[PDB]
């Protein structure tokens, strides 16, 4: 039902894939992955097709990339701080 | 009791009552074995007993009374109350007991600063145990309430747990105020000061975490907590210079974790009707201390002579010329502190290196400067001038050389416009005069000054006695008086200093024969605070400062 | 972090070794100040001994005595980073 409401994290990742990379800041970035996978693995919303599953896969991998990049940045900063 | 010709009866009476409580509770803990009364409570393990917070508060009231009279040099605590602290620690080494122990620490901290004599009955170890108590119950005790508000059943939960946090923050406000008391009064060790300056970042990290996780914004209690820390930091800054840098070394670091939006950055309003971010008052507060001199007297054999316009009879001009030695410790250290900070943050926040300045670290600084503008005009601060002029002496450095990126030359210019658009419309266009008791008040706005500026001398008489009563009992605005004077007397010398005045700078020795009379110390007012800003380089060099735009209209480049 | 923790252990046993400083500090402080600069205005051999071991930790005393709290903070931060990598 991710298209209609904003209950599940499937809606959030759908927004991330559909609109753009922006409009999803760090405070709302920290979402779940396993729930999104177990929501996409079952049958999708009112359009029974695969196109939406492809968009959702693009969204989850984009979120994955952005979270990994943020972790890299924090680890670089932590190295800099311990250097002193 | 109550005596109108004296108080000695009141003093000895209350001292008797207190020593009575002493003996009473002592003989109690001695002779109490299973008696349950209004002073103690027998624990669930009936082997245990501990004071009622009632008796605790009674002791607190007793010391509160004895404070205003100060019988510290008049009491036996040695093996008299040392045992009290022994009982305390005995319990301490291990919700109701938590609040109670908060009452115990509040009271004994009140006990400690009572006595300023040589012994004072504290070996600087139990106090460190109390600091350990506070830090341990500070660093992983408020996150349980964090979890209980953000991960509860989420049903009326926004109005079911926050009041516990509010009353806890009130309690830690009480203990922070008494910590400020002990920090200013007694001398300290160094492990303790490292401990407290390391306490502060935990405050800043957890309240940022709260402001990020839940946008409920009812965080005025966090401001109640944040307010008294900077007082202790200022005291330790002024008093212990051997690690004066070190606190600075972190005070800006926590500046990175700040609210990154306007609706949350605006905080406690000012008197003149403006709202600022309260964290900003830390920076000015440190240089508000800046070790202003306090030995104003006791440097010359004598006060003023009778005829200074012929010879400094009696007093020594070189002894009068010892002030700049001290003022060098003020002046040549103020900018030294001001450049550890301005140069650092402007270095990062100007360039767009790696996803922090261009992301947010150039936004926190751009609101800090605005705060520093609005809080400039007001007399309870006086370092805002010497801080902002350093921003000018960095921006003008940047746009000269071509060794910088294209956007660097854009962004630094915008911060110039914020200053000039406020400083030019600040006073120059509003009054540029006075009419009640003014000087001639019309001259060139350059190094040229007023020959008949003796009128300004008595103008700086009010706001000196006026600034003496307004913080008589309190110390949280102690350094405001000497800075707002010690940075005008030097200008009067600097006016006597300049050049080429055969008897023309001897009327200013007659003005020295008027102001140096205030070496015998103090025996509308808003605008007078402004006029002294027209001796700073900021207001004075404005034409040489607008040079970098008007004579920079045409350019090699186009951006 | 492992090396900073070992330096923390050094500065901690140094907090038992500055305990000698504090003990002779309390000692000298009370005895010489109180007695022979109030009421008028054993103490040398082991005193110079310790005072040369006092030279010794001040040569070790390139101060990073911040070690306790910094170790705690950075240990907790490392834990958080490790957990975030595992979820990734």
């Amino acid at each position: 039902e991710a298209i209609l409401s904003k209950k599940g994290p499937l809606a959030k990742v759908w927004l991330a894939a559909h609109w753009e990379k922006k409009l999803s800041k760090v405070q709302t970035l920290h979402t779940s992955i396993e729930q999104s996978v177990h929501a996409i693995v079952t049958e999708e919303t009112a359009p029974m097709a695969l196109r939406l599953s492809g968009q959702l896969m693009l969204g989850v991998v984009r979120i994955y990339s952005r979270k990994a990049r943020y972790l890299l940045e924090d680890c670089t900063e932590a190295l800099m701080r311990l250097k002193m | 009791p109550s005596k109108i010709q004296r108080l000695q009866d009141v003093l000895l009476k209350q001292l008797q009552d207190t020593r009575l409580l002493i003996s009473q509770v002592i003989e109690a803990e001695n002779s109490e074995d299973f008696s349950s009364n209004s002073l103690f409570i027998k624990r669930e393990d009936d082997d245990g007993k501990h004071i009622s917070s009632h008796a605790i508060e009674k002791l607190y009231m007793a010391l509160t009374k004895l404070s205003r009279l100060g019988a510290c040099d008049k009491l036996l605590e040695e093996g008299s109350i040392i045992l009290v602290k022994q009982i305390l620690e005995k319990e301490l080494k291990e919700f109701p007991n938590l609040d109670f122990i908060l009452k115990t620490t509040a009271l004994v901290l009140f006990i400690i600063f009572l006595v300023p004599s040589f012994k004072k009955l504290q070996n600087e170890e139990s106090i460190l145990h109390l600091l350990n108590i506070l830090h341990s119950i500070f660093e992983y005790t408020v996150p349980e309430a964090i979890d209980n508000i953000v991960q509860s059943k989420t049903s009326d939960a926004r109005t079911s747990e926050i009041q516990h946090l509010s009353v806890l923050l009130q309690k830690v406000a009480n203990v922070l105020n008494i910590l400020s008391k002990v920090a200013h009064e007694i001398p300290l060790s160094e492990a303790v000061v490292i401990r407290i300056v390391y306490l502060f970042p935990k405050v800043s990290t957890l309240d940022n975490s709260f402001k990020t996780k839940l946008p409920n914004c009812n965080s005025s209690s966090f401001d109640f907590l944040k307010a008294p820390l900077f007082q202790t930091l200022q005291y330790l800054f002024r008093l212990y210079p051997y690690q004066r840098d070190f606190i600075i070394e972190e005070s800006l670091t926590n500046f990175s974790h700040l609210p990154t939006a306007r609706s949350v950055s605006r905080t406690y309003r000012l008197s003149n009707g403006k709202s600022i971010q309260y964290y900003s008052t830390l920076f000015v507060r440190l240089i508000q201390s800046c070790s202003i001199q306090n030995l104003f007297d006791s440097e010359i054999v004598q006060s003023e002579s009778k005829s200074t316009e012929a010879l400094h009879s009696g007093n020594l001009t070189e002894h009068l010329k010892t002030v700049e030695s001290i003022l060098s410790k003020s002046r040549h250290e103020e900018y030294r502190i001001a450049n550890h900070i301005v140069a650092y943050l402007l270095s990062r926040s100007l360039k767009q290196n790696k996803t922090e300045s261009d992301n947010s670290f150039a936004i926190l600084t751009k609101i800090l400067l605005e705060d520093l503008l609005n809080m400039l005009s007001l007399p309870e601060w006086c370092g805002t001038e010497t801080i902002i002029r350093q921003f000018a002496m960095n921006l003008v450095m940047t746009v000269t050389n071509d060794k910088q990126a294209v956007s660097s030359k854009n962004a630094a210019l915008d911060l110039i416009s914020l200053i000039v658009n406020k400083v030019l419309a600040l006073f120059d266009l509003s009054l540029f005069e006075k009419h009640n008791i003014p000087a001639p008040t019309n001259f060139n706005d350059i190094i040229s000054f007023i020959p008949s500026i003796t009128r300004l001398n008595e103008l700086s008489q009010v706001s000196f006695n006026h600034f003496y009563f307004l913080c008589k009992g309190d110390i949280s605005l102690e350094n405001i008086l000497p800075y707002n004077y010690n940075k005008w007397f030097s200008f009067l010398l600097q006016l006597r200093k300049v050049c080429n005045d055969s008897e023309a700078l001897k009327i200013i020795d007659n003005c020295i024969d008027k102001n140096m009379q205030k070496s015998q110390e103090g025996f509308n007012d808003e605008d007078i605070f402004i006029i002294s800003l027209y001796h700073s380089s900021l207001f004075l060099n404005l034409k040489f400062f607008v040079s970098l735009i008007i004579g920079f209209l045409d350019s090699p480049q186009a951006s | 972090l492992r090396e900073l923790e070992e330096e923390k252990n050094d500065l901690a046993v140094y907090h038992k070794k500055d305990n000698e400083r504090r003990c002779l500090e309390y000692a000298i402080y009370s005895r010489e100040h109180d007695e022979i600069n109030s009421v008028l205005d054993s103490s040398n051999a082991i005193v110079k001994k310790l005072h040369k071991i006092n030279e010794a930790l001040k040569d070790y005393g390139s101060v990073n005595k911040k070690a306790y709290e910094q170790f705690n903070n950075f240990t907790k931060q490392r834990d958080s980073l490790l957990a975030r990598r595992e979820e990734l």
